[PDB]
């Protein structure tokens, strides 16, 4: 009956991709021109029904659109963990190097 | 090792995986358990074996 | 009015501000503007817990605690808009702050009760028809309580759930199936219940302040045991202003 | 609970614990003192001094 | 932990029993029902062949 909620979730495209609704912050440094403009809106806009939604944060510009459509393959979306979005932990999640 | 070389000789003459690792001894494969090590002890953990990890 | 100086040590940084006698005024409220709430400051003055019943099934009274952890325990500096509803009717919603303070209470006998006292994502609203708010008037809301420990927290033996074993590691051979609750951490999400009820008003400023009452889970210890039914009371102050 | 010397405390008036019970079941009572817990030090110190007493 | 609640034992027609309590003196004692006016209405019997009380 007792399930690790953060071990599951690794079995999901969490553990294969940047998932926008839960995913730490730092990780959107791996893809070129993410961090941290549009890493800052996407997680303050946060959570999304699906990966193109993304597309829709108020406030992008033109060529924020086009960026976040190069990476729309690198990200997922999976039900929201407050295992991994409490404490603040998509801006901090006490891992450094 | 001899374990698998046991069982690489039962795959050579034909034997299915199932049959090949069914033809090690049980007493072969539980020297191949570190609970049977005697270097995995402690100085005041006391008693037989069967008191820590049980009786197999 | 104070400078850090004057109030370093004394104890007077956990409480809130207070609103004179003669502030029983009334704040006029007009449906045409936007309003936000600049502070609010609720500081608790008693942590009932409710004893866990004998098994008698009878009413299980919420008894005295003492407070271990100092003055540490006020939430403040909390913001966030306060919109007037069609029915006249105030709904505060809470954006952020500093609306947590983890805090620990010591049951007679020496049980200690850990609990993240907060208003995380509270939303309050009052009865309709508030056109001035006054010393009638009350706020009801119902806010988030996570886990009073978060995802990365590894117990004494490096358990965790975010990071850490996922095994007892000093038990090699022990059967996992009674250690399932230890080993495996959970993270809880719950509600609470506040009411509001607003004792004083200044009607120039748009300062108000009263008395609170919250209703609360405790710590479960990332789900090791069951938690605890809190009653938090103690007395808030906001400040009200055109947004 | 097998309880021998807590009766005749309480028989006395020594109801409470420095801890904040008391046998009568409330809570957030001060005993004061003369709790069960310095009824019990009492006791102690008095040996104590009966001893060096003993030695003179 | 906690009190059942007052247990009252009835026979097929209705009629209240009574279960004879043990006397301080018995380390085990029967088990037997008998009405108001202590007539045997009801027992666990020893010997079950000639039986004519059983709860049954
Ligand atoms: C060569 C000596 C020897 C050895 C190797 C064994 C070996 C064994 N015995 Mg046997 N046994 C022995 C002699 C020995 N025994 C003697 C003399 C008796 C009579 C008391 C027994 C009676 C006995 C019983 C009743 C049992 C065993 C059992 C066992 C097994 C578990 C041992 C254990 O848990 O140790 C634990 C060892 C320690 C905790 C180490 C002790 C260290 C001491 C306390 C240090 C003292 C320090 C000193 C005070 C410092 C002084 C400083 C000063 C100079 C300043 C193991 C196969 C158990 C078993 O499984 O049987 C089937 C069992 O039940 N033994
Ligand atoms: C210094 C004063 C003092 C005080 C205030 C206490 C107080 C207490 N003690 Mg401690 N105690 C003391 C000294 C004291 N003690 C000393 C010096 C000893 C060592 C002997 C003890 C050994 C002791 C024990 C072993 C116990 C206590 C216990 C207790 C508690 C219950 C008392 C009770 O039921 O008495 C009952 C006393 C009597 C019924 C006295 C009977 C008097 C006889 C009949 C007198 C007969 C002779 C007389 C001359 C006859 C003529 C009388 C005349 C008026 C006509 C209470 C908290 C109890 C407890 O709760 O422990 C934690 C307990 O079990 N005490
Ligand atoms: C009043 C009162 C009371 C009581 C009390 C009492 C009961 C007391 C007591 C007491 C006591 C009971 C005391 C005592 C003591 C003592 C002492 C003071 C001692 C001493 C000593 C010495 C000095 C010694 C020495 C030596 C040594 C050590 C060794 C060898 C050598 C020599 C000898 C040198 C009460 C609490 C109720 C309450 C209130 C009041
Ligand atoms: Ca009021």
């Amino acid at each position: 009956e007792l399930v690790n909620v953060v071990d599951e979730k690794l079995g999901t495209a969490y553990g294969e991709k940047i998932d926008l609704n839960n995913t730490n912050i730092a990780a959107f440094i791996q893809y070129r021109g993410l961090y941290p403009t549009l890493a800052k809106l996407i997680v303050k806009n946060a959570p999304y029904e699906s990966v193109e939604d993304v597309l829709n944060i108020p406030g992008l510009t033109e060529r924020q659109k086009q960026i976040l459509r190069e990476n729309l393959e690198h990200f997922t979306v999976t039900e929201v963990e407050t295992a991994l979005v409490e404490g603040g932990d998509r801006y901090n999640n006490g891992l450094y190097k | 090792q001899e374990i698998n070389r046991r069982v690489q000789a039962s795959l050579a003459s034909g034997a299915t995986l199932e049959e090949a690792w069914s033809a090690i001894p049980e007493k072969l494969a539980f020297y191949d358990y570190i609970g049977n090590n005697p270097a995995k002890g402690g100085l005041f953990r006391t008693g037989p074996m069967n008191k820590g990890d049980g009786i197999a | 009015t104070l400078t850090y100086d004057d109030i370093v040590g004394t104890g007077l940084a956990n409480k809130c501000p207070t609103l004179d006698d003669t502030a029983r005024g009334a704040y006029p409220i007009d449906s045409s503007q936007t309003y936000r709430i600049a502070r609010l400051c609720l500081q608790p003055t008693t942590f009932l817990v409710k004893e866990e019943p004998k098994n008698k099934r009878q009413e299980a009274e919420f008894v005295p605690t003492k407070l271990v952890t100092r003055e540490t325990t006020s939430l403040d500096q909390i913001q966030g808009e306060l919109k007037v509803n069609s029915d006249g009717s105030l709904t505060f919603v809470e954006e952020d702050g500093i609306d947590f303070q983890p805090v620990t209470v010591q049951m007679a006998g020496g049980e200690r009760i850990p609990l993240l006292f907060t208003v995380k994502n509270l939303v309050a609203s009052t009865q309709p028809n508030v056109t001035s708010i006054t010393t009638s008037t009350d706020f009801k809301g119902e806010f988030n309580v996570p886990s009073y420990r978060t995802a990365n927290f590894l117990d004494p033996k490096g358990r965790g759930l975010a990071s850490g074993y996922d095994s007892a590691i000093a038990l090699p051979q022990a059967k996992e199936e009674e250690l399932a609750r230890a080993n495996v951490k959970r993270f809880s999400l719950t509600k609470g219940q506040i009411s509001l009820n607003v004792a004083k008003v200044d009607g120039r400023t748009g300062e108000i302040a009263g008395t609170f009452e919250s209703e609360q889970l405790s710590d479960d210890d990332m789900g090791a045991h069951e938690p605890h039914e809190v009653k938090i009371q103690g007395v808030f102050y906001a400040s009200i202003e055109p947004a | 609970q097998g309880m021998f010397v807590l009766p005749f405390m309480a028989r006395l008036g020594v109801t409470g614990s420095w801890s904040g019970w008391s046998i009568t079941g409330e809570t957030g009572i001060d005993p004061g003192f003369w709790s069960f817990e310095g009824v019990a030090l009492a006791h102690i110190v008095l040996s104590g001094l009966l001893f060096l007493a003993a030695c003179w | 932990q906690a009190w059942k609640g007052h247990a009252v034992f009835r026979n097929k027609e209705g009629e209240e029993l009574f279960v004879r309590r043990m006397p301080a003196f018995f380390e085990s004692f029967p088990v037997i029902l008998t009405d108001k006016n202590g007539v045997v209405k009801a027992d666990i019997p020893f010997r079950r062949a000639e039986s004519k009380y059983s709860f049954e």
